[PDB]
RNA sequence: AGGUAGCUCAGUCGGUAUGAGCGUCCGCCUGAAAAGCGGAAGGUCGGCGGUUCGAUCCCGCCCCUG
């Protein structure tokens, strides 16, 4: 509604639950917090269990008037999925940022659809599976060009968050 | 029974049973045993009501001293184990907020 | 005059809170419910102090309602 981008980072800040609390940033400026309230606060205050809350400072959110000019390629897309193993406390957003930075312009869409822990993964690890949609602006993208972009995305995730391609 | 020998023996039996409890469930069983109605420390107090009047002050501050020593140990242990339980809940409930 | 379990209320005249109903939890019942039976968890006895070996119970002050 404000036409700004935000990032949510882990935080500890009463009255929020320290494992379920995000601090909200616009650029590098903090603008508030969100998440689940602290169980001790809920009990002391007579609140319902599981109560959640958000508070943002609207004055710290800069007013924006963007003028988009989207690139809309009509050429066919290539759909590929990639499964990456990382340490269990690596934020999924950081992995997706790494995948995007390496994939380059041919990547049109990235969506996480699976978060998996289990004995076939190992302890202190988790597996993230992303659906990727590749597309070129001037041609029918080949699977090899898409796979090369995918390989560069996997390499970027290796260098930035220690991602290991799932085997 | 109100002697400073059977009393201090019962405080010591209680203070080490409290020290050896690593669970709220274990500590609950310890509480009913060393502080409940059938405890030596609680029966020592119910005996103060049938005691001659000239013997209640000299033996009451003794029985009270024994009760307050085991009560202090249980209360500090209950808070310690509850905090450990509560802290463990917060870590177990962590999520990826991104 | 009263404040007693999460709420609504009996009760305790200095050393065992003796409790109910509701609510909650747990069984039975239902495919699952509501309701209905059955059982369990649940009490610094309004706060700060005094007195006393010991205070829900006595004394002082104060908060809360008729
Ligand atoms: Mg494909
Ligand atoms: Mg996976
Ligand atoms: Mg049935
Ligand atoms: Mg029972």
């Amino acid at each position: 509604a404000s036409r700004v981008d935000v990032t949510l980072r882990p935080a500890q800040y009463l009255p929020w639950h320290p494992g379920r609390c995000a601090q909200v940033f616009v650029g590098e400026s903090s603008v508030g917090h969100a998440g689940q309230l602290h169980p001790a606060v809920i009990e002391r205050s007579g609140l319902p269990k599981g109560t959640c809350a958000v508070e943002l400072n609207l004055d710290a959110i800069p007013c924006s008037a963007p003028l988009p000019a989207p690139r809309v390629s009509p050429y066919p897309a290539v759909f590929q999925d990639v499964s990456l193993v990382v340490a269990a406390d690596i934020p999924a957003q950081a992995v997706a940022d790494a995948v995007r930075a390496g994939a380059g312009d041919l990547l049109e869409d990235i969506a996480l659809f699976d978060v998996f822990t289990g004995p076939q993964i190992g302890e202190h690890r988790k597996s993230l599976t992303f659906a990727l949609r590749f597309r070129a602006p001037d041609r029918t993208l080949t699977e090899d060009d898409a796979s090369a972009a995918r390989d560069a995305a996997v390499q970027s995730a290796a260098e930035r968050v220690g991602a290991v391609l799932r085997g | 029974m109100l002697s400073p020998e059977a009393l201090t023996t019962a405080v010591d039996a209680a203070q080490q049973a409290i020290a050896l409890a690593d669970t709220l469930d274990v500590l609950a069983r310890v509480k009913t045993e060393h502080l409940g109605d059938r405890s030596p420390l609680a029966l020592a107090r119910q005996a103060l009501a049938v005691l001659p009047k000239e013997q209640r002050a000299e033996a009451g501050k003794r029985v009270n001293a024994a009760r307050n020593a085991a009560q202090r140990s249980y209360d500090e242990r209950l808070a310690t184990l509850r905090a450990e339980r509560d802290a463990a809940v917060l870590v177990a409930e962590g999520i990826d907020v991104t």
